[PDB]
RNA sequence: GGGUCGUUAGCUCAGUUGGUAGAGCAGUUGACUUUUAAUCAAUUGGUCGCAGGUUCGAAUCCUGCACGACCCACCA
RNA sequence: AAUUGAAGAGUUUGAUCAUGGCUCAGAUUGAACGCUGGCGGCAGGCCUAACACAUGCAAGUCGAACGGUAACAGGAAGAAGCUUGCUUCUUUGCUGACGAGUGGCGGACGGGUGAGUAAUGUCUGGGAAACUGCCUGAUGGAGGGGGAUAACUACUGGAAACGGUAGCUAAUACCGCAUAACGUCGCAAGACCAAAGAGGGGGACCUUCGGGCCUCUUGCCAUCGGAUGUGCCCAGAUGGGAUUAGCUAGUAGGUGGGGUAACGGCUCACCUAGGCGACGAUCCCUAGCUGGUCUGAGAGGAUGACCAGCCACACUGGAACUGAGACACGGUCCAGACUCCUACGGGAGGCAGCAGUGGGGAAUAUUGCACAAUGGGCGCAAGCCUGAUGCAGCCAUGCCGCGUGUAUGAAGAAGGCCUUCGGGUUGUAAAGUACUUUCAGCGGGGAGGAAGGGAGUAAAGUUAAUACCUUUGCUCAUUGACGUUACCCGCAGAAGAAGCACCGGCUAACUCCGUGCCAGCAGCCGCGGUAAUACGGAGGGUGCAAGCGUUAAUCGGAAUUACUGGGCGUAAAGCGCACGCAGGCGGUUUGUUAAGUCAGAUGUGAAAUCCCCGGGCUCAACCUGGGAACUGCAUCUGAUACUGGCAA
């Protein structure tokens, strides 16, 4: 029904709001990246990795992420390069 | 819960009677006893087995006035108990308030002890006890509530009260008015013609 | 229900009541217009009070019904009544309310059919106050019928007893006083004193027994089960229990909540033209006219004696006389319940028109208090006007 | 098809009766009884001895 | 929040406490980890009407368990052995 | 509240210019019989739903109610 | 000390003994109905419509998070009357306090119902590839700035619901930079990852007179653990049906990518062609599961109402966000049905939360009270919310108690009744007479459920401080929904209170008249055709009791599904016979192994409930303490006769 307590709700409306660019601009770092795999131009990645796991690593910190999942990001994908490194 | 009716045809049903109507009249005599329970006692009692075992219940719960409902569950509160079940069932048909009341004195009759006990005349261990159904413990002591203390009605019954046995398990002392209810009775002493053996059996099924 | 009724000025139970099409039900709509601008809180129009659907298309009352008005002196309880001869008992039932009947009749029509019906039903019913109205008095234009109209109703009332010595007798036209025509409209103000002023308060005797006559059942949703009908007698809050003693078995059960034109009320005393809730009754589990008096106080008797003044056609009834064996409806303050009469050993049948007792039975029990004038009526005209003269 | 148990009823092919489970074993197709006296079939007149059977209430006196 | 509270068993009237380890989450009469002892009100004079091994209890609010008001109470009615 | 229609020996049913109510199965009384059926003989049975009015006269037309089964409103 | 426990009867026949059904004697209930009725105690109270539901209420709180005040109690600069402080009354968030807003934590719980589902569930014992705010132990840091928006203003959309454009503005809101490690990635090297500040009191220093600053209470952030809760996995146990024999496609598995907190066809891409199934896969039907519950001597059969654990659902189908946790009863969005509003564009909504209505049904409750106690949320706390919980109501629905009286009384009454009309019985029953007075009734005293919270004041720690804060004592003030309490006392008077079924045998207790295969009884056999012990009523007796009986359901008796614990020549029942796959079983000797087996130990077998032994309610029912058990399973270490595997 209408009730006080709804207040969580625009709360959350306010929230997925960045929230949801929050998580979008994190895709595309790790999107850059696949472009990059793709090629093969592993030392722009490599800038790129320490460029995005700063940013990645922060979204962990903060909440939206769980520590564990971008630590996920983090382990495939040093591999992935690794596989070409 | 009684039954308060005519307490004498119990026992013309019964033949043998079992100290109903005390009073003042010692015995009964006033009934044409043994044979004429109704229009047609001249009847004959050809009683099956499943009769012989009912008027026992009919003897020993006449005696108390305890009914079924409540007769039933002492039959589980015996058989629960340690050993033998009608042995253990008359040693809870003898702790009952009312009945020690009958059995220290103050009461000529059942009804008289049990309206007694009902009409506030009991301290128990400095405790009044209204109801009836109090099954005495061993070891416990009782006396009259002074306002209802030596009484019309209690005189009457306690001064006629020195022509009977006088049971053992207890004693009173009636000077004062003051009851003490010691052990726990025994077979041998009790009633001695009642035989448990079939109630129990009655029980069974 | 909504914000509880501020009990103002004392009402006074009254209804209008006249033959049929002589339009009754508009003039309560312009009753109550008008009188929204002496006291503003109304606007109750025709299809406000002729609300029923059955109603609506052909533009009769059926059903006996009740409208809230007021002047600022004194507050009124309301009765439209049907018109109609075969919906009579329901004009019994709306007259039984009443304290101050407002007799509609057409100053165009005179003393009609239905209107003599009305009179004399007007008569057993109980009303001790006949207020009379000429509606329709635009239609004419010669005060010289008038004189005659006038004399007419002073024949009605006479005719057997009544207050028509001094019956108020105004002329308003219900249509154009609904419609906007000024000059009538004071007219049925000039009633409105009469309605004041002609009748006094009703004595209500609260310090008795409770008692409530049953005119009909509702079912609103939310609450459970509603009653209507008046307070005889004392008064009630929620919380005391009440016999329903009617035609049928007796029952009991506890009266909750009491409202009036969905004004909330706290505790209803006598003569209250109000609704009443039960404690956990259905809407099959009480019926149309029963008594709602205090737990075990009434006996709900079918034997009594009672004297009786049968009506010859001449008269307004019976055609001829009546033997051992004849059954007409008996009305005890709300409904119907043919009794076969046997007159006494000394009567095989007496002639109407007469005053008579008789002993006779009930094929549905009810109070039945030993010297209450009750109302009887066969066939559509009333052929008795009775009082209880024992009970058994 | 249930059975009028008593001493004359006042059934009229209608007016919603009670039943109760029981076959009149002297009828042979007859598996339930009505319950009288229960909300539309009346009890039996002069009744006595157990007149909670027959549906019949204690006479007024 | 696992904490050391009551439980409020009994009757009408005759109400009972037996005192316990059970968590917050959980409804009050129901689920508990664990329990010690127990708590009479209205014992008020006769053999036992106040239990509570403080050593288990030790163990529980030595661990993080907070204690409600009255059962806090029923440790201040001994303190440590009192 | 209202608006229409239904009700006949005991049961199943008849019965319209308005003119003394019929048909079976029942069943009642006999006889033979232990009691019946059967078989031979005889045979009552509604006070035409309940009341009233009209008619000269009413199962029949008109009124009112009771009891149902079918229809719309019932809404402090 | 912890189950000291097992009854039969009627009924086939002219009669018998079997085989064998049918029915009853007992216990039980979430019960309904008929008739009848005093109260109190503890319990339960929609089994159908998981159909729709009008109205009130069911989850908020923090100023000690921030800008601020919409009102009130104050001071304050002040102003009006007018007895010049007697008061009026504009401004001031300066304060107590505090709407709305913002932010935090909560709403993922408590409470409801049993639609689903025969396995993802559940009970049970293990397991590893995980996460866990609130509480807490130990390691440290807690640096310093930025850029907006709500509030509120100005115009204003729209009937309303409900917003928009353009600006003001702080935060414990958000965003980087510094700093990062026992933390992450990673062979390593290397690289990266955080935050919050408020309040009390206050001495010097200090006063742009804001305060810095010092101390205490406390919180914020990163880390490892405990604790607690969640997700996951496997084995086993867990209805009926074969008149269902085949079922399966991302279905079985690998490799590689991706995915989640985590393993995984979890999800994809390519290859392989497997996986489940006669000890029953599928499909269909039913269904919440267990602890326990009713019964039963037990084994088992039925069952799971309340209560307690778990699971699922929250108008219908579905989806996703925030958040530690939901893919959410009182949250969002979508589509739909179903009700409502409307200015006809467009909007509102979920009682399977507590009460209450309609509806359905054999059938089940007040739109009562308090947050006094307990429990939870939030807060430093006081307090604030709570239809959880605690009470009262309503109902004989069930189990426990007492009551409607006690004693005398032959005249052996009246009347009813049988009559041998001799007399007997009803019947000490009644009146009478002599006593008592429970429970209501009514008038007075009156427990205890109450712990703590508050100020005051006192003492020790902490601290620069005899301040404050924290731990501990005493006083006063008091705080009870129930509640005209539980209970004690007193008044008057047997005064207000016994029905209900049966009475042929089964099975307790019998006669009279009326009806005559008619009217009816009935669980079973069978009663009634003119003397009914079975019908009707009368009398009396009988059995149970404020209920008694009827009806339905379950077990029993029923060894009539037999494992305990049955039979197959004629009673139901040997396939017509045979070969024979799996199936089940196996001579004799020894060695070995130790699965079954047995032994002992461990862990677990939740609690409650049954049982034993205590205690407290005037007793009891009930509540509660301890004890025993949970007959199980799994692991460990042993014995190895026998059964089995292996060898000879
Ligand atoms: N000329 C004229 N016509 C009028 C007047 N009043 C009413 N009419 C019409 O008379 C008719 C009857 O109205 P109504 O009020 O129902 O009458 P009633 O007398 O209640 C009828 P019922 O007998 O059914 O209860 C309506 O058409 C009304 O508009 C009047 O004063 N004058
Ligand atoms: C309701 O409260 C009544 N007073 C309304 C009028 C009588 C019933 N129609
Ligand atoms: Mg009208």
């Amino acid at each position: 029904n209408i009730k006080s307590a709804k207040k969580r709700a625009i709360q959350s409306e306010k929230a997925r709001k960045h929230n949801a660019s929050r998580r979008s601009m994190m895709r595309t770092f790790i999107k850059k990246v696949y472009a990059a795999i793709e090629a093969g131009d592993k030392a722009a990645a490599q800038k790129a990795f320490n460029e995005m796991q700063p940013i990645v690593d922060r979204q962990a910190a903060k909440g939206l992420i769980h520590k564990n999942k971008a630590a996920r990001h983090k382990a495939n994908l040093t591999a992935q390069i690794n596989k070409l490194a | 819960a009684r039954y308060l009716g005519p307490k004498l045809k119990l026992s013309r049903r019964e033949g043998t009677d079992l100290f109903l109507k005390s009073g003042v009249r010692a015995i009964d005599t006033k009934c044409k006893i043994e044979q004429a329970p109704g229009q047609h006692g001249a009847r004959k009692p050809r009683l099956s087995d499943y009769g012989v075992q009912l008027r026992e219940k009919q003897k020993v719960r006449r005696i108390y006035g305890v009914l079924e409902r409540q007769f039933r569950n002492y039959y589980k509160e015996a058989a629960r108990l340690k050993g033998n079940t009608g042995e253990n069932l008359l040693a809870l048909l003898e702790g009952r308030l009312d009945n020690v009341v009958y059995r220290m004195g103050f009461g000529a009759t059942r009804a008289e002890a049990r309206q007694l006990v009902s009409h506030k005349a009991i301290m128990v261990n400095g405790r009044v006890v209204n109801i009836a159904s109090y099954q005495v413990s061993p070891n416990d002591v009782v006396s009259i509530r002074e306002k209802a203390k030596k009484q019309s009605r209690v005189k009457a019954a306690l001064e006629l009260a020195e022509q009977r046995e006088k049971p053992t398990w207890l004693e009173v002392d009636a000077g004062k008015m003051e009851g003490t209810f010691k052990r726990k009775p025994e077979r041998s002493d009790l009633s001695a013609d009642i035989n448990e053996h079939l109630i129990v059996e009655l029980y069974s099924k | 229900s909504k914000e509880k009724f501020e009990r103002t000025k004392p009402h006074v139970n009254v209804g209008t009541i006249g033959h049929v099409d002589h339009g009754k039900t508009t003039l309560t709509a312009a009753i109550t217009t008008v009188l929204a601008k002496t006291y503003g809180g109304a606007a109750r129009a025709f299809d406000q009070i002729d609300n029923a659907p059955e109603e609506k298309a052909r533009g009769i009352t059926i059903n006996t019904s009740h409208v809230e008005y007021d002047t600022p002196t004194r507050h009124y309880a309301h009765v439209d009544c049907p018109g109609h001869a075969d919906y009579v008992k329901n004009m019994i039932t709306g007259a039984a309310q009443m304290d101050g009947a407002i007799l509609v009749v057409a100053a165009t029509d005179g003393p009609m059919p239905q209107t003599r019906e009305h009179i004399l039903l007007g008569r057993q019913v109980g009303v001790p106050y006949i207020i009379v109205f000429l509606n329709k008095c635009d239609m004419v234009d010669d005060e010289e019928l008038l004189e005659l109209v006038e004399m007419e109703v002073r024949e009605l009332l006479s005719q057997y007893d009544f207050p028509g010595d001094d019956t108020p007798i105004v002329r308003g036209s219900a249509l154009k006083a609904l419609e906007g025509d000024a000059e009538w409209e004071a007219k049925i103000l000039e009633l409105a004193g009469f309605l004041d002023s002609y009748i006094p308060e009703p004595e209500r005797a609260i310090d008795k027994p409770f008692l409530l006559p049953i005119e009909d059942v509702f079912s609103i949703s939310g609450r459970g089960t509603v009653v209507t009908g008046r307070v005889e007698r004392g008064i009630i809050k929620v919380g005391e229990e009440v016999e329903i003693v009617g035609i049928k078995e007796t029952q009991k059960s506890t009266c909750t909540g009491v409202e009036m034109f969905r004004k909330l009320l706290d505790e209803g005393r006598a003569g209250e033209n109000v609704g009443v809730l039960l404690r956990g009754i259905k809407r099959e589990e009480i019926e149309r006219g029963q008594v709602l008096a205090k737990p075990g106080t009434i006996k709900p008797h079918t034997k009594f004696e009672s004297e009786v003044y049968i009506l010859s056609k001449d008269e307004g009834g019976r055609h001829t006389p009546f033997f051992k064996g004849y059954r007409p409806q008996f009305y005890f303050r709300t409904t119907d319940v043919t009794g076969t009469i046997e007159l006494p050993e000394g009567v095989e049948m007496v002639m109407p028109g007469d005053n008579i007792k008789m002993v006779v039975t009930l094929i549905h029990p009810i109070a039945m208090d030993d010297g209450l004038r009750f109302a009887i009526r066969e066939g559509g005209r009333t052929v008795g006007a009775g009082v209880v003269a024992k009970v058994l | 098809t249930s059975y009028i148990g008593g001493e004359g009823h006042n059934l009229q092919e209608h007016s919603v009766i009670l039943i109760r489970g029981g076959r009149v074993k002297d009828l042979p197709g007859v598996r339930y009884h009505t319950v009288r006296g229960a909300l539309d079939c009346s009890g039996v007149k002069d009744r006595k001895q157990a007149r909670s059977k027959y549906g019949v209430k204690r006479p007024k006196a | 929040m696992v904490t050391i509270r009551l439980a409020r068993h009994g009757a009408k009237k005759r109400p009972f406490y037996q005192v316990v380890v059970a968590d917050s989450r959980n409804a009050r009469n129901g689920r508990f980890i664990e329990r010690v002892g127990f708590f009479n009100p209205i014992a008020s004079e006769k053999e036992e009407g106040t239990r509570l091994d403080l050593d288990r209890i030790a163990h529980w609010v030595g661990q993080g368990a907070t204690i409600s008001d009255r059962v806090a109470a029923l440790i201040k009615e001994v303190n440590k052995a009192a």
